[PDB]
């Protein structure tokens, strides 16, 4: 199959020119995700190993556009919020962490450990800039030794597929974990920094068959009009009927959540007995939600969203679906 | 109203006579832009579709064009099936016109109704007809069900395959009939047979027309579907090189330079060999000026450093560089200036100036005929000069010097395109100022008798790189720049924008002069207002030349000068906003420099204060006075760094350098409070490295190099003087002074945003509206808004977020502290809201509308609404409430 | 059968309401709970008696809600076991 033989192309093409100038290696980058994208469009079997490729390819992407901001010419004093990407660079690439690893079906070790890689990476990042906006001395201990920490943790998770992460930022990491808790913090920081600007970019091996995990809402469906009637306080009932594929254990790990037009996210864990089986690889979740709320001026609408949750920390998992409510008054 | 209107086209619909049938109809398309509502949409389609059913072909056909033109209000049509049959009964009608127009309305609804399988038959059986109009309608309809349907596009390949095949279709209808096959991109295997398809047709039809058209589809449909992208791209090579006609190789170089243009990445090493031997081995100057093109634009993308020192693209681009041809040698000189800025090997030293040389024979040779074509060689010419000297800037003083010798000779329009680079290249490195702003000044006396329509913008070009290269003050040149003014300009605008431009670039004296003379011919009171606030501007700013360092008694007094004429400035700018265009910009950014401005006298006099207040008797403590005024000037200039900082939120439509400016602006604030903090207040725990990697700092003017050379000297001598003394010793005094003294002498540069404004925007903010409500039914509000643009919506900064912010208040505290967050999807947002108010009082509402940028900036921009809700309880509930509270 | 079927639109407010169960632990009796809790004009009145009152108000226990205690238990009490035992007569009793 030459689309197998394109994907593994681009691939490796990324690969190869990971010595490029910034510019170039950023061009390059977006470049290869719009041709997953494209690819994942184009071909529904590839659609899962696309999907994840391009959202690694983005992490690294977001990494380097990051790294080569104009945050770190200037001196601490001089930093500024309004003009910051590298924060969001480091809370989007640790989301995008979180949902490559869980959502992604068939996942061996060597594609966690590139994904954990990563998301250490994030969190050095995340590090770098929180020690760039303070002063004080006990943020960035605290968050140096928890860092620190991650590290030790990461590398005893990790002792087999050390050998096989050559040239890494972990690989540099381990060179000086003994020796860097006797220095100071901000040559900490520098080194730290410094030595993950040139840190190689680590090869995503594929898995023979994945795919990404799917909801669709259908019973709710966001019609129209003609809103949910009910009194205020008491309850309205909503049956829930979405299409689950290529999950795992969805019984143990998808929560269905709701959002009243307020800070309110009720979230809901249904019972193991309405996610059904019909078919190989995709489920059925028929589930009856219930809602309820005082009275209010005029109908609106609460956005019913499926959620997958991981080993606490759950991420979005569909297309939130809006249904209108009426809570009348008694 | 709606109603109303689609009444009066169903009376126009049913007159009977055909003119006002089709006035009526073709009427339709203007109601649905007035009224898109769904319910009229669906009504007024079904009554147009029913007259298409009954009604003669020239009706159907006014039909088929509304259709053609409301292709968008087709989503909002409920009653499909119903329309559609009515609409697809006509194909039965034995007039091949009215199957023809009943064909193209199928095509026309593809997008809304594709999978509809009699639809798909009819197509099928229309597509081996009799009648050409009718082949021809069905052969569109097919093209759009095609791009619509997966389950069409493979249902009607073969077809297709054997229709071609077949002997019976002519070679016009073959020509037709091919292009249906760029659709095929729904499927590998799909693709596949396509291109299989394809090959079949170029080696079986080998007529010019039939290749083309052949090739050219073959070439979107593996655009469309990337696994077949190298294939492409080494055939359409191969016919470039092989087939002789000049008509299929010029359709070879323009799909090779559209696959270039979409997919550079996937060009392979041997693909762009094969090219170059294409180039080279060549002799028609057209071919090679395309293929020249192809390989200009692989060049600008990342396709070189994929391509690899000397090779036949090098040898390629050194022998077309000299080319007799000028659109040869500007494309073999753009390819040879991106090969030199992306690589740095040791061979490509020797490359360099052979680029040089070759930006210099460009410039001698398209700076006289001024032919547009001439134009567009030397722009591309020039182009490359500030490229390959801004990428390599030790090659920088070569081409200043070859811009200058030939700044002489060139004609007027050259002469602004050169003046426009020599520009950028002076921006971008200040180390040549004296020499050739001499030489452009001995060019400026002569511009007085050039021309009469190129004159004038010569003159703002050639003044604003003389400020550029300057960077001091100028009385005699001012004085030849002034009397040059009024002897040949004696128009104002061109002062106007010469004076702009020597604001911009911190000449601010000459630009008091100017300004000052164009007081008398304006019109308007606002503009009279606006250009003597300029005036005020530049007259204080200039105030602060006269500057000395180690000299706090002359840093007062010229501050005080300064402020004077600054506060005159910002009462007439005051002045000069209208309802129309409110300087709010203006009036904020000017406002900052004051406050800065009075910061810096206050800052000053307490150093002096120092002295001349000497502490008392008490036994930080022992200097309670000093201490205190230090940490009040510490609060003043944090609060002036945050002002600073959401002007610059609040300059959503501001350009780079404008925000960038603001930014300098706020640095500088910070870096006077920081130096507060860590000489006086907070020493100790301020123990901070300097550590920033200084060799990136890009300064993007030279204003801004000043900015950034003036933070570095100030924060190492903070940083030499940590912990050395105690903290109200004189050199804490002579070090803050020092460091508001050198701030003060790099110039202030007004930028773009200050006097022109582009993509701006805006939110109407539209919500349900002294209001009553129950404290029980709980507010249930409806927030909406439209994003205003001008001109172009994403010029600079694209829009995809309204964080809208909302909040409440008691007795007009904090309690409904929410937000949403809403993609506007069609530049128009909507999104709902529920309040509590069981307090019984009334309470305010604020809604706030921040924006977040594609990057994730957030920019407080949208307006600040504010409304009264009155809150209170049922006479009941407050009587039981009565009842029960005792 | 519950709130939501058709009670959530066929109720008036002054009403009597036999719902859930009586541990209060779950049931439709909760969410009443959780709604006429606030206010005083409102009670619950309980009959179980196999479960401790105090016991069941408890994680609602600041409620301004009036609580009844009136069990309705119908068991044999002391007296009338002692009546049926001496009119029986067992040799032993467990």
């Amino acid at each position: 199959d030459p689309s197998q033989q394109f994907l593994q192309q681009s691939l490796e093409r990324v690969y190869s020119l990971q010595h490029l100038d910034p510019q170039g290696a950023q061009e390059l980058l977006e470049f290869t995700i719009r041709d997953l994208q494209r690819l994942g469009e184009l071909q529904s079997e590839l659609a899962g190993v696309a999907d994840f490729s391009a959202t690694y390819l983005r992490c690294q992407l977001l990494l380097i556009k990051a790294l080569q901001e104009k945050l770190w010419n200037v001196a601490a004093p001089l930093y500024l919020k309004q003009s910051d990407l590298a924060s969001a660079a480091a809370k989007q690439i640790m989301e995008e962490t979180y949902k490559m690893e869980f959502m992604y079906s068939g996942v061996e070790n060597k594609q966690v450990v590139i994904i954990h890689h990563m998301r250490l990476q994030a969190k050095a990042l995340q590090l770098i800039v929180t020690a760039r906006t303070t002063r004080g001395l006990d943020p960035l201990f605290g968050m140096c030794e928890k860092f620190l920490q991650e590290v030790d943790f990461f590398q005893r998770y990790f002792i087999a597929d050390l050998p096989h992460l050559q040239d890494s930022f972990v690989d540099k990491l381990l060179d000086l974990m003994p020796r860097l808790m006797t220095s100071k913090p901000a040559e900490v920081v520098k080194i730290l920094q410094t030595m993950l600007r040139q840190s190689a970019f680590l090869h995503l091996p594929l898995p023979e068959q994945i795919h990404k995990a799917s909801a669709t809402i259908i019973e709710p469906a966001g019609e129209s009009d003609n809103p949910l009637r009910f009194t205020s306080g008491l309850v309205v009932a909503l049956d829930v009927d979405a299409t689950l594929e290529h999950v795992q254990d969805p019984q143990n790990t998808v929560k269905v959540q709701v959002l009243y037009p307020d800070g309110q996210a009720q979230m809901i864990h249904p019972k193991p007995a309405d996610f059904r089986n019909p078919g190989p690889g995709r489920h059925r979740l028929i589930t009856q939600v219930y809602l309820s709320h005082t009275a209010w001026t005029e109908a609106c609408q609460v956005e019913v969203r499926l959620l997958l949750a991981y080993n606490e920390g759950t991420i979005p998992f569909s297309k939130p679906v809006k249904v209108y409510i009426m809570p009348k008054p008694a | 109203d709606a109603n109303s209107a689609l009444m009066e086209l169903d009376k126009g619909l049913r007159s009977g006579k055909l003119g006002e049938q089709c006035e009526a109809v073709v009427r339709f398309p203007r109601l649905f832009q007035k009224y898109p509502f769904p319910i009229l949409i669906n009504s007024a389609f079904l009554k147009l579709a029913d007259v298409f059913r009954v009604g003669n072909n020239f009706l159907r056909l006014c039909v088929l064009k509304v259709t053609q033109q409301s292709e968008k209000h087709l989503e909002k049509i409920l009653n499909v099936d119903e329309f559609v049959k009515r609409i697809f009964s006509v194909i039965h009608s034995n007039d091949p016109v009215a199957r023809a127009i009943t064909l193209r309305m199928l095509g026309s609804l593809a997008s809304i109704i594709p999978e509809r399988k009699n639809a798909h038959h009819s197509i099928r059986q229309s597509l081996d007809s009799h009648d050409n109009v009718e082949v021809e309608a069905a052969v569109f309809a097919a093209a759009n069900f095609s791009a619509q349907s997966k389950d069409f596009a493979v249902g009607i390949c073969n077809k297709i395959s054997e229709m071609i095949q077949g002997l019976a279709t002519p070679v016009d209808l073959k020509l037709k009939l091919i292009p249906i096959l760029q659709h095929m991109h729904h499927d590998a295997i799909l693709a596949s047979s396509a291109r299989q398809l394809l090959q079949q047709l170029v080696t079986s039809y080998p007529s010019t027309k039939m290749v083309i058209v052949s090739l050219h589809t073959f070439t979107l449909l593996a655009a469309s579907s990337l696994v077949d992208t190298p294939k492409q791209i080494q055939l359409l090579l191969q016919y470039l090189k092989n087939d002789p006609r000049k008509a299929v190789k010029r359709l070879a170089i323009q799909d090779l330079k559209l696959l270039a243009n979409k997919t550079p990445h996937t060009w392979s090493r041997e693909n762009i060999q094969a090219l170059c031997e294409c180039a080279l081995q060549t002799p028609y100057d057209s071919l090679k000026l395309g293929m020249l093109s192809v390989l200009s634009t692989l060049s600008g993308t990342i396709a070189i450093k994929h391509y690899f020192r000397s090779s036949d693209l090098v040898k390629l681009a050194q022998e077309c560089c000299y080319h007799n041809n000028r659109g040869i040698a500007a494309h073999g000189v753009r390819v040879l200036t991106n090969i030199t800025v992306s690589c740095q090997e040791k061979d490509l030293l020797a490359l360099e100036q052979d680029a040089v040389f070759g930006l210099e024979s460009l410039l001698v040779l398209c700076s006289q005929d001024d032919s547009p074509g001439a134009q567009a060689t030397l722009k591309i010419a020039l182009n490359c000069m500030v490229k390959l000297a801004k990428g390599r800037p030790h090659l920088s003083q070569s081409v200043v010097e070859t811009l200058l010798t030939q700044l002489h000779s060139a004609q007027d329009a050259a002469r602004i395109l050169m003046c426009h680079c020599l520009a950028a290249i002076a921006m971008q490195l200040p180390v040549l100022g004296d020499g050739m702003l001499g030489d452009l000044m001995e060019l400026y006396k002569v511009i007085g008798r050039s021309a009469t329509d190129k004159q004038q913008e010569l003159l703002v070009s050639l003044a604003t790189v003389i400020f550029v290269a300057s960077q001091k003050a100028l009385s005699v040149e001012s004085k030849a720049v002034i009397k040059q003014q009024l002897e040949s300009v004696s128009n104002g605008w061109t002062v106007y924008r010469i004076a702009r431009q020597a604001s911009r670039m911190g000449n601010h004296d000459m630009a008091k002069e100017l300004y000052q003379s164009l007081l008398t011919q304006v019109a308007s009171e606002h503009f009279y207002f606006w250009l003597n606030s300029l005036k005020e501007f530049s007259h204080a700013e200039q105030c602060l030349t006269g500057l000395q360092e180690e000299n706090y008694s002359s840093a007062l007094s010229c501050i005080a000068e300064s402020l004077k004429f600054y506060h005159k400035g910002i009462a007439s700018l005051t002045a000069a906003s209208t309802p129309l265009n409110p300087l709010s910009f203006q009036c904020e950014f000017v406002k900052l420099r004051i406050d800065l401005l009075q910061a810096f006298s206050q800052l000053i006099c307490t150093c002096n204060s120092l002295k001349t207040s000497p502490p008392p008797a008490i036994a930080l403590q022992r200097c309670g006075r000093i201490s205190n005024q230090m940490k009040q000037s510490m609060e003043e200039f944090r609060s002036l760094a945050s002002r600073y900082g959401d002007l610059y939120q609040a300059s959503f439509d501001a350009d780079s350098a404008t925000l960038r400016n603001v930014e300098l602006q706020q640095q500088s604030c910070l870096l006077i409070s920081h130096a507060i903090e860590a000489l006086i207040l907070d020493p100790e725990s301020a123990s901070f490295q300097e550590y920033g990697s200084t060799g990136t700092a890009h300064a993007d003017s030279e204003y801004e190099r000043r900015m950034m050379s003036v933070y570095n000297h100030v924060l190492e001598e903070v940083e030499s003087l940590n912990r050395k003394y105690t903290p109200v010793s004189y050199m804490h005094t002579a070090c803050l002074c020092n460091a508001i003294i050198a701030l003060l002498k790099v110039p202030l540069s007004f930028q773009r945003y200050f006097f022109q404004k582009l993509q701006s925007t805006s939110i109407k903010l539209a919500l349900s509206p002294p209001i009553a409500v129950q404290n029980n039914q709980q507010l249930a509000l409806k927030v909406e808004g439209v994003v205003q643009h001008g001109s172009k919506p994403g010029l600079f900064r694209k829009i995809q977020s309204v964080c809208l912010n909302v909040s409440s208040t008691l007795q007009s505290n904090m309690t409904n502290e929410m937000e949403q967050r809403v993609e506007p999807h069609n530049d128009y947002f909507s999104t709902q809201f529920l309040l509590n108010f069981a307090i019984l009082g009334t309470h305010n509402i604020t809604v706030e509308s921040s924006v977040k940028d594609a990057n994730g900036i957030v920019w407080k921009t949208g307006p600040r609404t504010t409304i009264f809700v009155k809150s209170l309880e049922d006479p009941y509930s407050q009587q039981i409430r009565l009842q029960q509270q005792q | 059968p519950s709130i939501h079927g058709d009670f959530s639109n066929d109720f008036r407010q002054p009403c009597v309401v036999f719902t859930g169960h009586p541990s209060l632990r779950f049931g439709d009796v909760v969410h009443f709970m959780e709604l006429w809790g606030k206010s005083s004009l409102n009670t619950v009145i309980f009959t179980e008696p196999d479960f401790s009152y105090l016991e069941a108000l408890a994680p609602y226990q600041p409620l301004a809600m009036k609580c009844i205690y009136c069990p309705i238990d119908t068991r044999l009490n002391f007296i009338q076991v002692s009546k049926l035992l001496k009119e029986v007569q067992p040799l032993h009793v467990v």
